[PDB]
Protein backbone atom coordinates (compact mmCIF):
# COMPACT_ATOMS: atom_id res chain seq x y z
CA UNK A 1 0.00 0.00 0.00
CA UNK A 2 1.68 3.20 -1.69
CA UNK A 3 0.86 6.22 -2.44
CA UNK A 4 3.05 7.91 -4.62
CA UNK A 5 3.77 11.83 -5.74
CA UNK A 6 5.11 13.55 -8.52
CA UNK A 7 4.76 17.60 -10.36
CA UNK A 8 6.24 19.37 -7.44
CA UNK A 9 9.24 22.09 -8.85
CA UNK A 10 9.47 25.73 -8.59
CA UNK A 11 6.31 28.04 -10.28
CA UNK A 12 6.28 31.94 -10.04
CA UNK A 13 3.23 33.58 -8.57
CA UNK A 14 0.30 33.09 -10.27
CA UNK A 15 1.27 30.16 -12.40
CA UNK A 16 -0.87 26.96 -11.69
CA UNK A 17 0.47 23.31 -11.11
CA UNK A 18 -0.85 20.11 -11.09
CA UNK A 19 0.27 17.81 -8.17
CA UNK A 20 -0.51 13.96 -8.78
CA UNK A 21 -0.38 10.79 -6.42
CA UNK A 22 -0.76 7.45 -8.04
CA UNK A 23 -1.83 4.97 -5.58
CA UNK A 24 -1.04 1.39 -5.33
CA UNK A 25 -3.23 -1.40 -2.66
CA UNK A 26 -6.29 0.70 -2.08
CA UNK A 27 -8.63 2.49 -4.58
CA UNK A 28 -8.95 6.15 -4.61
CA UNK A 29 -12.38 6.39 -5.59
CA UNK A 30 -12.75 3.74 -1.94
CA UNK A 31 -11.55 6.14 0.04
CA UNK A 32 -11.50 9.69 1.70
CA UNK A 33 -8.31 11.43 0.25
CA UNK A 34 -6.19 14.48 1.67
CA UNK A 35 -4.26 16.76 0.80
CA UNK A 36 -2.01 18.13 3.78
CA UNK A 37 0.79 20.25 3.45
CA UNK A 38 4.22 21.52 5.40
CA UNK A 39 5.52 24.58 5.31
CA UNK A 40 8.24 26.40 6.84
CA UNK A 41 7.32 27.28 10.41
CA UNK A 42 3.78 25.68 9.57
CA UNK A 43 3.35 23.02 10.89
CA UNK A 44 1.09 20.24 9.08
CA UNK A 45 -2.00 22.17 7.26
CA UNK A 46 -4.72 19.78 6.07
CA UNK A 47 -5.64 21.35 2.41
CA UNK A 48 -8.63 19.76 1.01
CA UNK A 49 -10.10 16.52 1.31
CA UNK A 50 -12.58 14.40 -1.38
CA UNK A 51 -14.85 11.75 -0.23
CA UNK A 52 -15.14 8.43 -1.42
CA UNK A 53 -18.26 10.25 -3.09
CA UNK A 54 -16.31 13.07 -4.71
CA UNK A 55 -17.38 15.47 -2.53
CA UNK A 56 -14.83 18.10 -1.88
CA UNK A 57 -13.55 20.55 0.57
CA UNK A 58 -10.77 23.17 1.54
CA UNK A 59 -9.21 25.13 3.75
CA UNK A 60 -10.14 28.81 3.71
CA UNK A 61 -6.42 29.12 2.63
CA UNK A 62 -6.89 27.48 -0.55
CA UNK A 63 -10.56 27.82 -1.57
CA UNK A 64 -11.03 29.38 -4.92
CA UNK A 65 -7.58 28.25 -6.35
CA UNK A 66 -7.06 24.88 -5.45
CA UNK A 67 -9.12 21.40 -7.07
CA UNK A 68 -8.61 18.56 -5.78
CA UNK A 69 -10.06 15.32 -8.53
CA UNK A 70 -9.24 11.57 -9.35
CA UNK A 71 -8.74 9.61 -12.15
CA UNK A 72 -10.62 6.11 -11.04
CA UNK A 73 -8.67 4.48 -14.12
CA UNK A 74 -5.59 5.20 -12.96
CA UNK A 75 -6.16 5.43 -9.72
CA UNK A 76 -4.64 8.54 -9.24
CA UNK A 77 -5.73 11.54 -7.02
CA UNK A 78 -4.50 15.48 -8.09
CA UNK A 79 -4.39 18.72 -6.48
CA UNK A 80 -4.68 21.56 -9.55
CA UNK A 81 -3.31 24.41 -8.07
CA UNK A 82 -3.96 27.89 -9.50
CA UNK A 83 -3.44 31.50 -8.57
CA UNK A 84 -0.30 30.30 -6.87
CA UNK A 85 1.53 32.65 -3.88
CA UNK A 86 4.45 32.56 -1.97
CA UNK A 87 2.46 31.67 1.36
CA UNK A 88 1.67 28.18 -0.97
CA UNK A 89 5.56 27.10 -0.65
CA UNK A 90 5.71 23.77 1.02
CA UNK A 91 6.19 19.94 0.88
CA UNK A 92 2.58 18.68 -0.10
CA UNK A 93 1.56 15.19 0.94
CA UNK A 94 -0.91 13.19 -0.35
CA UNK A 95 -2.94 10.69 2.42
CA UNK A 96 -5.40 8.07 2.95
CA UNK A 97 -7.83 9.13 5.84
CA UNK A 98 -10.13 6.60 7.89
CA UNK A 99 -11.97 9.26 9.69
CA UNK A 100 -13.34 7.76 12.92
CA UNK A 101 -12.27 4.11 11.17
CA UNK A 102 -9.09 4.96 11.44
CA UNK A 103 -7.08 8.04 11.18
CA UNK A 104 -4.81 9.43 8.51
CA UNK A 105 -2.74 6.15 7.89
CA UNK A 106 -1.12 6.33 4.74
CA UNK A 107 1.00 8.92 3.29
CA UNK A 108 3.09 9.91 0.55
CA UNK A 109 6.68 10.74 0.09
CA UNK A 110 5.88 14.69 -0.20
CA UNK A 111 7.07 16.66 -3.30
CA UNK A 112 8.27 20.26 -2.71
CA UNK A 113 6.34 23.27 -4.47
CA UNK A 114 8.44 26.77 -4.62
CA UNK A 115 6.50 29.96 -5.48
CA UNK A 116 8.92 32.16 -6.47
CA UNK A 117 10.12 34.55 -9.13
CA UNK A 118 13.55 34.69 -8.55
CA UNK A 119 16.12 32.94 -10.89
CA UNK A 120 17.03 29.20 -10.37
CA UNK A 121 20.82 29.06 -9.55
CA UNK A 122 22.16 25.85 -9.43
CA UNK A 123 25.22 25.38 -6.51
CA UNK A 124 29.28 25.52 -6.82
CA UNK A 125 30.65 22.35 -4.98
CA UNK A 126 33.64 22.76 -2.81
CA UNK A 127 35.72 20.29 -1.08
CA UNK A 128 36.47 20.66 2.32
CA UNK A 129 39.70 18.75 2.60
CA UNK A 130 42.31 18.81 6.28
CA UNK A 131 45.31 20.45 5.32
CA UNK A 132 47.22 17.83 6.81
CA UNK A 133 43.43 12.64 17.87
CA UNK A 134 42.47 9.89 15.00
CA UNK A 135 39.45 11.35 13.48
CA UNK A 136 39.12 13.33 10.65
CA UNK A 137 36.62 15.63 9.11
CA UNK A 138 35.77 15.65 5.04
CA UNK A 139 32.82 18.26 3.96
CA UNK A 140 31.68 20.06 1.01
CA UNK A 141 30.57 23.43 0.44
CA UNK A 142 27.62 23.96 -1.35
CA UNK A 143 27.23 27.57 -2.33
CA UNK A 144 25.24 30.37 -4.19
CA UNK A 145 21.84 28.33 -5.02
CA UNK A 146 18.46 29.22 -5.26
CA UNK A 147 15.81 27.81 -4.71
CA UNK A 148 15.90 25.25 -1.75
CA UNK A 149 16.63 22.39 -1.62
CA UNK A 150 19.45 20.46 -2.47
CA UNK A 151 20.01 17.10 -1.51
CA UNK A 152 23.77 15.94 -0.25
CA UNK A 153 25.35 12.46 -0.20
CA UNK A 154 28.28 10.72 0.34
CA UNK A 155 29.89 7.91 -1.95
CA UNK A 156 25.96 7.39 -3.16
CA UNK A 157 24.90 7.01 -0.40
CA UNK A 158 26.47 4.37 1.20
CA UNK A 159 27.98 6.63 3.62
CA UNK A 160 25.72 7.72 5.75
CA UNK A 161 27.17 7.38 9.42
CA UNK A 162 28.82 10.77 10.97
CA UNK A 163 27.64 12.67 8.38
CA UNK A 164 26.12 16.30 8.99
CA UNK A 165 24.70 18.32 6.67
CA UNK A 166 24.11 21.93 7.94
CA UNK A 167 20.82 24.49 7.23
CA UNK A 168 21.45 26.42 4.48
CA UNK A 169 21.59 30.18 4.67
CA UNK A 170 19.82 32.85 3.12
CA UNK A 171 23.08 35.29 2.04
CA UNK A 172 22.37 38.97 1.38
CA UNK A 173 22.50 38.32 -2.32
CA UNK A 174 18.99 36.16 -2.41
CA UNK A 175 20.98 32.97 -2.80
CA UNK A 176 21.44 29.71 -0.35
CA UNK A 177 24.13 27.93 0.72
CA UNK A 178 25.57 25.03 3.54
CA UNK A 179 28.01 22.78 4.10
CA UNK A 180 27.67 18.62 4.71
CA UNK A 181 30.80 17.12 6.33
CA UNK A 182 31.68 13.28 7.91
CA UNK A 183 33.83 12.49 10.06
CA UNK A 184 35.78 9.13 9.04
CA UNK A 185 39.05 7.55 10.92
CA UNK A 186 42.41 9.04 9.60
CA UNK A 187 43.98 5.80 8.92
CA UNK A 188 41.29 5.50 5.81
CA UNK A 189 42.02 8.19 3.96
CA UNK A 190 45.22 7.01 2.21
CA UNK A 191 42.62 4.04 1.75
CA UNK A 192 40.10 4.93 -0.56
CA UNK A 193 38.38 7.99 -1.96
CA UNK A 194 35.65 9.85 -0.61
CA UNK A 195 33.21 11.76 -2.80
CA UNK A 196 29.98 14.00 -2.00
CA UNK A 197 27.17 13.79 -4.58
CA UNK A 198 24.48 17.10 -4.47
CA UNK A 199 21.79 17.33 -6.25
CA UNK A 200 19.66 20.74 -7.43
CA UNK A 201 16.56 19.25 -9.29
CA UNK A 202 15.23 23.32 -9.94
CA UNK A 203 18.88 23.54 -12.07
CA UNK A 204 18.34 19.27 -13.00
CA UNK A 205 21.73 19.44 -11.86
CA UNK A 206 23.98 16.63 -10.37
CA UNK A 207 27.48 17.24 -8.97
CA UNK A 208 29.63 14.58 -7.56
CA UNK A 209 32.99 16.35 -5.98
CA UNK A 210 35.95 14.38 -5.37
CA UNK A 211 37.22 15.06 -1.78
CA UNK A 212 40.86 14.30 -1.18
CA UNK A 213 43.21 15.34 1.87
CA UNK A 214 45.66 18.01 0.13
CA UNK B 1 -13.83 26.77 13.18
CA UNK B 2 -12.47 23.94 15.63
CA UNK B 3 -8.88 24.66 16.31
CA UNK B 4 -6.31 22.59 18.20
CA UNK B 5 -4.04 24.16 20.77
CA UNK B 6 -0.97 21.58 21.99
CA UNK B 7 1.02 21.90 24.61
CA UNK B 8 4.17 22.21 25.85
CA UNK B 9 5.47 23.87 22.34
CA UNK B 10 8.97 21.98 23.29
CA UNK B 11 9.67 19.63 25.77
CA UNK B 12 13.43 18.48 27.04
CA UNK B 13 13.47 15.08 29.12
CA UNK B 14 16.45 12.82 29.12
CA UNK B 15 16.24 8.73 27.77
CA UNK B 16 14.02 6.54 30.12
CA UNK B 17 11.79 9.37 31.23
CA UNK B 18 8.10 9.71 30.28
CA UNK B 19 6.55 12.57 27.72
CA UNK B 20 3.33 13.71 28.81
CA UNK B 21 1.82 15.95 25.59
CA UNK B 22 -2.01 17.68 25.64
CA UNK B 23 -4.03 18.76 22.94
CA UNK B 24 -7.04 20.87 23.45
CA UNK B 25 -9.98 21.76 21.62
CA UNK B 26 -11.80 25.04 20.54
CA UNK B 27 -15.30 23.02 21.36
CA UNK B 28 -16.09 19.40 22.27
CA UNK B 29 -14.93 17.21 19.50
CA UNK B 30 -15.33 13.23 21.03
CA UNK B 31 -12.43 10.75 21.43
CA UNK B 32 -13.70 9.65 18.16
CA UNK B 33 -12.65 12.22 16.08
CA UNK B 34 -9.10 12.71 17.03
CA UNK B 35 -5.36 11.25 16.41
CA UNK B 36 -2.00 11.72 17.17
CA UNK B 37 1.12 11.54 14.81
CA UNK B 38 4.90 11.69 15.03
CA UNK B 39 6.82 13.21 12.64
CA UNK B 40 10.97 12.60 12.63
CA UNK B 41 13.24 15.39 10.69
CA UNK B 42 12.68 14.66 7.14
CA UNK B 43 10.58 11.58 6.95
CA UNK B 44 6.05 11.99 6.11
CA UNK B 45 4.37 12.01 9.70
CA UNK B 46 3.18 8.40 11.20
CA UNK B 47 0.48 7.58 12.49
CA UNK B 48 -0.11 6.34 15.93
CA UNK B 49 -3.38 6.95 17.41
CA UNK B 50 -6.71 7.03 16.42
CA UNK B 51 -9.99 7.57 17.77
CA UNK B 52 -7.87 8.96 20.94
CA UNK B 53 -6.57 5.93 22.34
CA UNK B 54 -6.62 3.02 20.02
CA UNK B 55 -3.01 2.45 18.42
CA UNK B 56 -2.89 2.40 14.77
CA UNK B 57 -1.25 -1.02 13.43
CA UNK B 58 2.46 -1.47 14.52
CA UNK B 59 2.61 1.43 16.86
CA UNK B 60 4.11 0.03 20.29
CA UNK B 61 2.50 -0.04 23.74
CA UNK B 62 5.56 3.24 24.85
CA UNK B 63 2.63 5.62 22.72
CA UNK B 64 -0.68 5.55 24.81
CA UNK B 65 -3.50 7.92 24.19
CA UNK B 66 -6.11 9.08 26.46
CA UNK B 67 -9.10 11.87 27.19
CA UNK B 68 -12.60 12.68 26.55
CA UNK B 69 -14.20 15.50 24.99
CA UNK B 70 -12.04 18.81 24.34
CA UNK B 71 -9.10 17.31 26.12
CA UNK B 72 -6.50 15.05 25.00
CA UNK B 73 -3.47 13.59 26.20
CA UNK B 74 -0.68 11.73 24.39
CA UNK B 75 2.32 9.44 26.70
CA UNK B 76 5.54 8.64 25.40
CA UNK B 77 7.01 6.57 27.78
CA UNK B 78 10.34 4.62 27.94
CA UNK B 79 11.46 8.03 25.91
CA UNK B 80 15.18 7.39 23.38
CA UNK B 81 17.24 9.76 21.22
CA UNK B 82 15.38 8.66 18.04
CA UNK B 83 12.32 9.73 19.81
CA UNK B 84 12.86 13.22 18.80
CA UNK B 85 10.56 14.37 16.48
CA UNK B 86 7.43 16.97 16.57
CA UNK B 87 4.25 15.45 17.66
CA UNK B 88 0.91 16.63 16.36
CA UNK B 89 -2.55 16.03 17.31
CA UNK B 90 -5.44 16.20 14.48
CA UNK B 91 -9.03 16.21 14.50
CA UNK B 92 -11.60 14.93 11.52
CA UNK B 93 -14.27 16.10 12.82
CA UNK B 94 -14.86 19.07 10.19
CA UNK B 95 -13.96 18.45 6.68
CA UNK B 96 -11.33 18.79 5.86
CA UNK B 97 -10.19 18.30 9.86
CA UNK B 98 -7.22 20.67 11.37
CA UNK B 99 -4.13 19.73 12.89
CA UNK B 100 -2.45 21.07 16.53
CA UNK B 101 0.46 23.32 16.27
CA UNK B 102 2.97 20.55 16.96
CA UNK B 103 4.82 19.57 20.75
CA UNK B 104 8.89 19.51 19.43
CA UNK B 105 10.09 16.19 22.20
CA UNK B 106 13.41 17.03 22.74
CA UNK B 107 15.80 14.44 24.07
CA UNK B 108 17.85 15.76 26.76
CA UNK B 109 21.64 14.65 27.62
CA UNK B 110 24.89 15.47 29.79
CA UNK B 111 27.64 18.19 28.32
CA UNK B 112 29.53 16.81 25.07
CA UNK B 113 32.61 19.06 24.31
CA UNK B 114 32.74 19.72 20.62
CA UNK B 115 35.48 18.09 18.00
CA UNK B 116 36.96 20.88 16.24
CA UNK B 117 38.35 21.09 12.60
CA UNK B 118 38.95 23.41 10.38
CA UNK B 119 39.03 23.80 6.72
CA UNK B 120 41.20 25.98 4.25
CA UNK B 121 39.43 26.76 1.21
CA UNK B 122 39.77 25.12 -1.77
CA UNK B 123 42.50 25.89 -4.51
CA UNK B 124 39.16 25.65 -7.28
CA UNK B 125 37.54 28.53 -5.02
CA UNK B 126 40.50 30.17 -4.51
CA UNK B 127 41.35 30.15 -8.60
CA UNK B 128 37.38 31.86 -8.84
CA UNK B 129 38.70 35.28 -6.24
CA UNK B 130 36.95 34.39 -3.41
CA UNK B 131 38.06 31.83 -0.02
CA UNK B 132 35.82 30.17 2.08
CA UNK B 133 37.07 28.74 5.77
CA UNK B 134 34.88 26.35 7.43
CA UNK B 135 35.36 25.73 11.67
CA UNK B 136 33.13 22.59 12.02
CA UNK B 137 32.23 21.97 15.73
CA UNK B 138 31.05 18.12 16.04
CA UNK B 139 29.04 16.50 18.05
CA UNK B 140 28.30 18.79 21.50
CA UNK B 141 25.61 19.48 23.81
CA UNK B 142 24.04 21.91 24.54
CA UNK B 143 23.88 24.14 21.55
CA UNK B 144 25.51 27.10 22.94
CA UNK B 145 29.17 27.97 21.41
CA UNK B 146 31.16 30.61 20.65
CA UNK B 147 33.73 30.92 17.75
CA UNK B 148 35.95 33.22 17.33
CA UNK B 149 37.89 33.54 14.04
CA UNK B 150 41.66 35.14 14.62
CA UNK B 151 43.61 35.72 11.15
CA UNK B 152 47.86 36.48 11.55
CA UNK B 153 46.27 36.86 15.45
CA UNK B 154 43.78 39.63 14.26
CA UNK B 155 40.00 38.93 15.56
CA UNK B 156 37.85 39.31 12.83
CA UNK B 157 34.27 40.57 12.60
CA UNK B 158 31.60 40.82 9.99
CA UNK B 159 32.84 38.25 7.62
CA UNK B 160 31.14 35.23 9.51
CA UNK B 161 28.15 32.81 9.52
CA UNK B 162 26.87 30.28 11.61
CA UNK B 163 24.37 27.03 11.07
CA UNK B 164 23.52 24.33 13.65
CA UNK B 165 21.73 21.38 13.10
CA UNK B 166 18.94 19.99 14.83
CA UNK B 167 19.62 17.48 17.55
CA UNK B 168 20.52 13.96 16.11
CA UNK B 169 18.28 10.89 16.38
CA UNK B 170 21.30 8.79 17.50
CA UNK B 171 23.06 10.92 20.14
CA UNK B 172 21.19 13.94 21.00
CA UNK B 173 24.22 16.30 19.83
CA UNK B 174 24.65 19.32 17.96
CA UNK B 175 26.87 19.82 15.29
CA UNK B 176 28.06 23.44 13.89
CA UNK B 177 29.54 25.16 11.04
CA UNK B 178 30.77 28.89 11.06
CA UNK B 179 31.72 30.25 7.40
CA UNK B 180 34.36 33.09 7.70
CA UNK B 181 34.60 34.42 3.70
CA UNK B 182 37.12 36.35 2.57
CA UNK B 183 38.55 37.81 -1.26
CA UNK B 184 41.35 36.23 -2.57
CA UNK B 185 43.50 39.51 -2.37
CA UNK B 186 42.82 39.58 1.02
CA UNK B 187 43.22 35.91 2.03
CA UNK B 188 45.85 36.58 0.16
CA UNK B 189 47.59 39.20 2.69
CA UNK B 190 47.53 37.11 5.72
CA UNK B 191 48.99 33.65 6.78
CA UNK B 192 47.32 32.18 10.08
CA UNK B 193 44.18 31.24 9.36
CA UNK B 194 42.21 29.99 13.35
CA UNK B 195 38.89 29.55 14.82
CA UNK B 196 38.70 29.24 18.78
CA UNK B 197 35.68 27.54 20.26
CA UNK B 198 34.19 28.40 23.72
CA UNK B 199 31.95 25.96 25.09
CA UNK B 200 30.69 24.36 28.34
CA UNK B 201 32.24 21.46 27.77
CA UNK B 202 35.77 22.34 27.29
CA UNK B 203 37.89 22.86 30.04
CA UNK B 204 39.54 25.70 27.84
CA UNK B 205 38.80 27.13 24.79
CA UNK B 206 40.16 24.69 21.54
CA UNK B 207 41.95 26.71 18.62
CA UNK B 208 42.52 25.10 15.35
CA UNK B 209 44.20 26.95 12.46
CA UNK B 210 46.21 26.39 9.32
CA UNK B 211 48.66 28.62 7.30
CA UNK B 212 47.50 29.38 3.92
CA UNK B 213 49.38 27.37 0.73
Amino acid sequence: VQLVESGGGLIQPGGSLRLSCAASGITVSSNYMSWVRQAPGKGLEWVSVMYAGGSTFYADSVKGRFTISRDDSKNTLFLQMNSLRAEDTAIYYCARDLYSSGGTDIWGQGTMVTVSSASTKGPSVFPLAPSSGGTAALGCLVKDYFPEPVTVSWNSGALTSGVHTFPAVLQSSGLYSLSSVVTVPSSSLGTQTYICNVNHKPSNTKVDKRVEPK
Amino acid sequence: EIVLTQSPGTLSLSPGERATLSCRASQSIGSSYLAWYQQKPGLAPRLLIYGASRRATGIPDKFSGSGSGADFTLTISRLEPEDFAVYYCQQYGSSPGTFGQGTKVEIKRTVAAPSVFIFPPSDEQLKSGTASVVCLLNNFYPREAKVQWKVDNALQSGNSQESVTEQDSKDSTYSLSSTLTLSKADYEKHKVYACEVTHQGLSSPVTKSFNRG
